[PDB]
């Protein structure tokens, strides 16, 4: 109505968050035993390199 | 060791070790192979013996 109360609004609204991460690790290791006596594979008779193993 | 008093002079010294042999490596008797793995092969070529007769 006219001349009489009035209307009123509200408020905003807000909010806030955290969070974590996790973690992933790999290892490996080589032995003289991994390339002592062992053919390349590859070529007749080149011996077995610790490079190729590592790639 | 009567105290420092004594000033001691130069003193000599002598050692003693075991005996080694001689004898076969004076000979030279054995052979040195150098390889890569850890078995050796031996290749023993034998040959045939024979007589010519007349014809």
């Amino acid at each position: 109505q006219r001349g009489g109360v009035r209307q009123h609004l509200a408020n905003d609204r807000k909010k806030i968050v955290n969070l974590n991460i996790p973690f992933f690790p790999l290892d490996r290791s080589i032995d003289r035993a991994d390339i002592q006596n062992f053919r390349e594979f590859g070529t007749e008779n080149a011996p077995a390199t610790v490079d190729a193993e590592v790639q | 060791q009567n105290g420092d008093f004594q000033i001691l002079d130069y003193t000599g010294l002598i050692s003693t070790m075991p005996r080694v042999d001689t004898l076969l490596q004076s000979m030279n008797l054995f052979t040195e192979h150098f390889g890569r793995t850890t078995v050796a092969r031996i290749e023993r070529l034998d040959d045939g013996a024979g007589d010519i007769k007349a014809v």
